[PDB]
DNA sequence: CGAACTGCCTGGAATCCTGACGACA
DNA sequence: TGTCGTCAGGATTCCAGGCAGTTCG
């Protein structure tokens, strides 16, 4: 509704600032006439922007709005290749072009790995053999990271325009395979660790399948041990395409085979073989069931197993399961409790409840808020349990994952009495919200309780719990099982130790209290040393304890947590046996007249450069452009000089400050002596008669920049600088010039800049189920003014603490991005004021001014930025964002957070001339603007809408039933330096160690550290190379020449036996703490390196150094 | 545990506790009815520093129980910066771990630091055969091992009846200091056979930079044994450095 | 009529945040 | 692409000995 036209005044804004950047551009003084970055308008508009044809976004919008996307690509791509809209140049263009735009498509346009990873696809042909074909992938920089999905698409496309052109099938030859393997296990076993251990007979059936061979690009200077093979311009490593393919064929078996039923083409029942391949790994309870589920259940197992390969191994709390809790929700997040009172990606999530554990007094205590947190987050003793963190079902988690077991929650609980009420007594009522007045007036009735009570449980059941006695009042009507949040873990007990404990209760003190025909109790007071209290401890009660009684350990639980405990066992009546294959909950309940649930069930587990100035060797490691001035020094540099029509004046700077106008860009020939500007160079077709070479702008000359500061010094009229350096290297093919009046802005504003052109910084940000203006910092009247008139239900909004939907535009931002937002803000407008005399149009100068203006995000791996509204901010070093704007590839593209910028200054400082001509870096540019993202408006309105806090019946009581998680039906049914982290792992070891009670064993990351470390070492000792100080490009020979023949001082060294010599303390102390083998002769071999490579020279009369080490070899020695 | 002692300028007291600092962080000071006494170990097990002042030194002295306390020596180090030559040092402590630094002037100064505790292992030096004794000034020595601190580092010490040598080798460069009863840098010799033994001056450097000129030296070796420089503080205390020497040529 | 006894103050030097470098995964 | 060590380097404050002003047989 609303919704359209708040974007159309979004685009409305969005137009006046590229007014008015246009208007400012209209002087020129920037080599740029146009906008660079322009608004998209649909998926087709941005692959039209990244590889195009320009005019084809009609035939692509009709085809897919009319026979959907995949066929539409494929039909687009025929067209292409067939050439409706014209001819484009030869074949291998068509086919290379034709290739990008499918890949465009499929991805939707967000990859720039067809654009700038893969440069060029050529069809060469087999003049060994049989004259069969190979495509030749000229690749680039950026392709090292493409991405799995990504590189398994372009492989079928490949196949796809293979299959189109009709080509022959290569014949893999024995050195062609050879060569194949020999890379894989170098790049496996050297070069990088793979994410995915391929196998001999494997790859050397996909080279085999693959029926035209395939020849990438150089990777690094590596060489093999055939050499001069034929086909490959050289013998280095293909690391590129070894990563490619692995990550395509061998990592995306699952997408693979969804693409190939969607197309279609036949020669891929090897993915069928693959999977085959990979699929060769009366006394009867119904919790022995679940058991014998879980452990059919591999996938738990096995990602128990895979977790070992990142962080300390073998160590594992013995007390608590290593598992979270199971909330499903539509599509993890960890109590912050837990990471106050201590490996993996981290989310928080504080509304729920939080672990419990005991303090130094001997008592037992919860965490609950964060007060209580931050008191008690020093006096811990030992970690019990680890709480209940949420983890969901909508992941899109594949390899098999079987169904976690879920638990009986007090949402499912109360759902199960009201559906039995309401079958019973003929009452209906609407749950999850708040009841009408006669259906909660006649359940009050019915069940003996308060009306109000009732709308507060319906409301929020987490929050009003209700009391225990009131609790076992309810369940003695409908025989429910217990409360499960004061219902105990008892899933790791023996019957027979738990007759232990019910004698211990037995002998113990006991008071009574009873409510509303309930024969329950008061409190319960027990002596420790009646019974072990190793599972006493473990079961994670609050007690109270107390030591002046005439007795040494003496605790109390009171109600209503003794209640807890005493009601479940029908307050010591009936008497326990024990009984096997029976858990405690099945003999409880066959002793009972009551039948309870499960509760813990879910177990799953430099240089920093600031300005563009080339200088080269001439400003040598520092390059100050003040120290060049000062010294009055020239600079040999290949750069592009101008020149004014009126005045005559060269210079590298765009426009003429001499005079009144710019200067245009004249062409030189860097072989011969020749001149002339872009009219003759145009003529002459880009050649020179002089020197048979293609005519540059751009030439190697001399320039004074001492004397050439003067004119930036006039232009800027600001002379407030500290510290300023420029560039050194210049990757870019044109070696364009950058503003130096910006740059010296930038510097007077000291701020910080990646070696991409332009002014973003990280920010890091997770998205959530809701949003409270409360937490966002937003007044109700600021909403009103924004545009917000209702909230999530339609009420108007005139509270603060209002539960809201997750806005799309809004921004959790932190207090170091807005004030770094702050600064650039203050930069842009004094350029704006200095450059062109244009009115401030954000006029910003606060940081509460600049809620409500427009920013951009941008992640790796993402040529299109996404436009975002400033409505929001954050006080933690943290944020969180929209599902929306944070999909899958802005999550899993090498880079969990992303880059923010500012339109304005993307539009006074974007250039295309700041990318590199071959390489680049983790992204190209942010060439488009993105702003529409219109989950389905017209038709599933409700399936955007509708998707927080909804708890289904069917599946939690469908759960234990060892159910296919991949059941698609029931899933859309559903949906509808050193101190610092020596400190750190010292303590994490501590924590650890107070968790499993002092019990624990070494490790292997640490001899997984230390040995490549001692090797490194040993090999970088052996090399020894070493650089020239002022000589910084020269790199001096190990053979000692006494000093640097160009300059006579010390040549800097590479010991690196610093970071050794720190390290090896840590593994000392760790071989004191803990007795483990075969790693003593590690540490006497390097320690006894150590000293043979210094050869401890002094020593007194009293010695007895104190060593483990010494120890332990001396213990050797004897057992020898 | 509780104590008070009051002395009206204390800062040849503050640069010594300067230079036990710099030799160790970890120190603790043993507080009898005699007075004051120290004694600290090193990390390498290669050097001792020992002092003791009797209730002859402050003005002011008033100890209830021996026992033994702790002080950080960077948290020290952190309170001797504003050590005025002219002020008045009040160290103060009760039964609570609070230890007052009081400074009386134009301003009253009141500084409270808490008290941790430090469990060094004490252990009585055995005897030792000294056979070479000697008494010279604290200046010459400073000032020799600081002309030959830059060339070497193991600066060599010969002793014969009635005669002194300090050199200092080398491969390019040499260092030579005679002394004998008329010079002008001994004061007296008890030298019994001839002695040379040759020692780092690293922490010999720094420990004669934190004594003054005007101060003197008492030093006790033999031919290989360790070396131990001894001076009284105010004709009562006594400190002690001790070092062996290195086996090399 | 000369000698210690300071201020002070400026040279000499110790300390350290910043700018280069290389190492692993 | 993230991290960790080394090195020099110049700007800084703190210490010490020389220049100067001053009260004593
Ligand atoms: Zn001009
Ligand atoms: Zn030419």
């Amino acid at each position: 509704p609303e919704m359209k036209a708040y974007f159309e005044s979004l685009q409305r804004e969005i137009d006046r600032a590229y007014a008015i950047a246009r208007k400012a551009r209209a002087q020129g003084k920037d080599p740029s006439f146009d906008v660079e970055v322009p608004q998209a308008t649909d998926m087709a508009g941005r692959v039209e922007s990244l590889v195009g044809p320009p005019g084809v976004a009609e035939r692509i919008r009709e085809l897919v709005k009319e026979y959907g996307k995949e066929i539409a690509a494929l039909k687009v791509v025929d067209e292409i290749i067939e050439g409706k809209f014209g001819d484009l140049g030869s074949k291998e263009k068509y086919a290379e072009q034709a290739v990008r735009t499918a890949l465009a498509i499929l991805t939707e346009g967000i990859v720039s790995a067809p654009l700038e990873g893969i440069a060029d696809v050529k069809i060469k042909r087999n003049e060994w053999a049989d004259g069969s074909e190979y495509l030749a992938l000229y690749y680039a920089g950026p392709i090292r990271s493409s991405g799995g999905t990504a590189q398994a698409l372009s492989v079928l496309v490949g196949d796809y325009v293979r299959r189109k052109l009709g080509l022959d099938r290569f014949k893999p030859s024995d050195e062609h395979i050879e060569r194949m393997v020999e890379e894989v296990d170098l790049y496996h076993r050297a070069v990088t660790r793979l994410q995915y251990h391929p196998e001999a007979d494997e790859v050397r059936l996909a080279m085999r399948n693959i029926p035209i061979e395939i020849t990438g690009e150089e990777t690094d200077k590596v060489e093999v041990s055939h050499r001069n093979v034929p086909g490959v311009e050289t013998n280095h490593l293909r690391g590129g395409a070894i990563l490619v393919l692995a990550e395509g064929v061998l990592q995306k078996a699952k997408k693979l085979v969804k693409y190939i039923d969607k197309m279609g083409i036949e020669g891929w029942d090897w993915i069928k073989e693959f999977v085959e391949a990979k699929e060769k790994g009366v006394e009867k309870g119904f919790y022995y069931e679940l058991y014998e589920k879980f452990r059919a259940n591999i996938a738990p197992n096995k990602k128990y197993t895979k977790e070992i390969i990142g962080g300390r191994p073998l160590f594992a709390e013995p007390s608590t399961n290593g598992g979270f809790r199971l909330r499903y929700g539509r599509s993890w997040s960890v109590n912050p409790a837990t990471m106050l009172i201590l490996g993996c990606i981290v989310t928080p999530a504080t509304t729920v409840e939080g672990p419990i554990v005991r303090l130094k007094n001997g008592s037992v205590v919860r965490v609950d808020d964060y007060e209580t947190a931050l008191k008690v987050r020093n006096e811990v003793d030992e970690i019990l349990y680890v709480g209940d963190a949420l983890v969901n079902f909508g992941d899109f988690v594949e390899n098999n994952q079987t169904l976690l077991p879920a638990n009986y929650v007090e949402e499912w609980w109360v759902q199960e009495l009201v559906q039995a009420i309401k079958d019973l007594y003929e009452v209906e009522l609407q749950p999850f919200a708040e009841n009408d007045r006669e259906a909660v007036e006649e359940a009050a009735e019915y069940l003996e309780v308060d009306p109000d009570f009732l709308w507060n449980l319906l409301k929020d059941p987490l929050r009003v719990k209700p009391d225990v006695e009131t609790a076992i009042h309810l369940s003695t009507v409908l025989d429910i099982p217990f409360h499960p949040y004061y219902t105990l873990y008892w899933n790791t007990l023996q019957p027979e130790e738990v007759e232990e404990l019910q004698k211990a209760l037995l002998g113990a003190q006991i008071e009574w209290a009873e409510f509303r025909k309930n024969r329950f109790a008061k409190k319960v007071v027990l002596e420790n040393d009646k019974n072990i209290k190793r599972y006493l401890e473990l079961l994670g009660l609050p007690h109270r304890l107390e030591r002046v009684e005439k007795k040494r350990k003496v605790i109390v639980v009171e109600y209503p947590w003794s209640a807890a405990l005493l009601t479940p066992l029908g307050n010591l009546e009936w008497e326990f046996k024990a009984k096997p294959f029976y858990t405690v909950i099945d003999i409880i309940n066959e002793n009972n007249r009551i039948k309870l649930r499960d509760r813990g069930i879910s177990w799953i587990g430099k240089p920093p450069v600031q300005v563009l100035f080339p200088i080269g060797l001439a400003g040598g490691q520092s390059r100050d452009i003040k120290k060049a001035a000062e010294e009055g020094k020239t600079a040999r540099v290949e750069i592009a000089f101008f020149k004014c029509p009126k005045c005559g004046h060269v210079g590298p700077e765009h426009l003429c400050p001499v005079c009144g106008t710019r200067k245009e860009l004249l062409w030189h020939c860097p072989k011969c002596g020749a001149d002339y500007p872009e009219s003759d160079a145009k003529d002459f077709n880009y050649r020179c008669p002089k020197c048979d070479v293609e005519l540059k702008p751009y030439a190697e000359r001399e320039i004074k920049p001492a004397d050439l500061l003067r004119q930036a010094m006039d232009n800027v009229k600001v002379y407030g600088i500290d510290r300023l350096k420029g560039v050194k290297g210049m990757t870019s093919g044109y070696k364009m010039a950058e503003p130096l009046e910006k740059g010296l802005l930038r510097v007077k504003n000291d701020v910080y800049v990646f070696k991409d052109g332009t002014i973003r910084f990280d920010a890091t940000d997770a998205p959530i189920t809701h949003f409270k203006p409360k937490e966002i910092g937003t007044s109700v009247e600021k909403l009103r003014e924004l545009g917000y008139t209702h909230d999530f239900e339609g009420k108007p909004l005139e509270r603060d603490d209002q539960i809201l939907e997750l806005k799309v535009q809004d921004v959790i931002l932190p207090y170091e991005a807005g004030r770094y937002l702050l600064k650039v803000a203050r930069f842009i407008d004094d350029l704006l004021e200095k450059f062109y005399g244009l009115p401030r149009f954000y006029n910003a100068e606060k940081m509460e001014d600049l809620v409500g203006h427009l920013v951009i995000g941008l992640a790796p791996h993402t040529s299109a930025g996404i436009i975002g509204r400033i409505i929001g901010f954050s006080d933690v070093l943290v944020g969180y964002a929209h599902p929306y704007y944070h999909a899958a590839k802005r999550r899993n593209c090498d880079g969990d957070e992303d880059a923010v910028m500012l339109l304005l200054d993307a539009l006074l400082n974007f250039s295309k001339y700041y990318l590199p001509e071959k390489r680049g870096g983790k992204m190209d540019a942010p060439l488009v603007v993105t702003t529409r993202l219109d989950p389905r408006e017209v038709d599933s309105e409700v399936h955007n809408m509708d998707v927080v806090r909804y708890y289904p019946l069917e599946f939690y009581k469908a759960t234990y039933e060892l159910k296919s998680p991949k059941e698609v039906k029931v899933i859309e049914r559903v949906e509808d330096g050193d101190m610092e982290e020596k400190v750190a792992r010292q303590l994490a070891l501590a924590e650890r160690i107070r968790a499993v009670d002092e019990h624990h064993v070494a490790e292997t990351i640490i001899n997984s550290h230390l040995v490549p470390d001692l090797r490194g070492n040993l090999r970088s000792f052996t090399r020894q190379e070493f650089r020239c100080v002022k000589c910084n490009t020269k790199y001096r020979r190990p053979p000692l020449t006494g000093k640097c023949p160009k300059c006579g001082g010390k040549i800097v060294l590479t010991v690196s036996k610093g970071a050794i010599e720190k390290y090896l303390p840590t593994a000392k102390m760790l071989v004191t703490k803990y007795r483990v083998k075969d790693y003593t002769r590690q540490r006497i071999c390097i320690t006894e390196k150590d000293i043979k490579t210094l050869f401890e020279k002094q020593r007194t009369l009293m010695g007895f150094s104190a060593d483990i080490c010494e120890k332990m070899v001396k213990e050797r020695t004897g057992h020898s | 545990m509780p104590f008070e002692v009051v002395f009206d300028g204390a800062k040849e007291f503050a640069d010594l506790i300067a230079t036990a600092s710099n030799l160790i962080d970890e120190a603790a000071f043993k507080f009898t009815e005699e007075g004051i006494s120290m004694r600290a170990m090193d990390p390498s097990r290669v050097v001792l520093i020992d002092l003791n002042l009797p209730e002859s030194i402050f003005s002011k002295y008033e100890v209830e129980e021996p026992e033994t306390i702790g002080i950080n020596m960077d948290q020290f180090k952190k309170i001797l910066k504003r050590g005025k030559a002219k002020d008045t040092l009040i160290l103060r402590k009760g039964d609570e771990n609070f230890l007052e630094i009081t400074f009386e002037g134009t301003a009253k100064r009141t500084f409270r630091l808490p008290l941790i505790d430090v469990e060094e292992l004490e252990l009585e030096l055995p005897e030792l055969p000294f056979t070479a004794k000697v008494v010279l000034l604290g200046e010459v020595l400073k000032e020799g091992i600081k002309d030959a601190s830059l060339v070497s580092d193991a600066i060599k010490f010969i002793a014969k009846e009635n005669e002194f040598t300090m050199k200092a080798e080398g491969e390019t460069n040499e260092v030579e200091i005679r002394l004998t009863l008329e010079d002008e840098g001994l004061l007296d010799l008890e030298v019994e056979e001839e002695t040379k033994s040759a020692y780092g001056i690293r922490y010999l450097s720094d420990m004669v930079k934190g004594i003054g000129k005007a101060d003197e030296v008492i030093l006790r070796f033999g031919n290989e044994m360790p070396l131990q420089m001894e001076y009284m503080i105010r004709d009562e205390g006594r400190l002690t450095f001790l070092l062996a020497p290195r086996v090399e040529e």
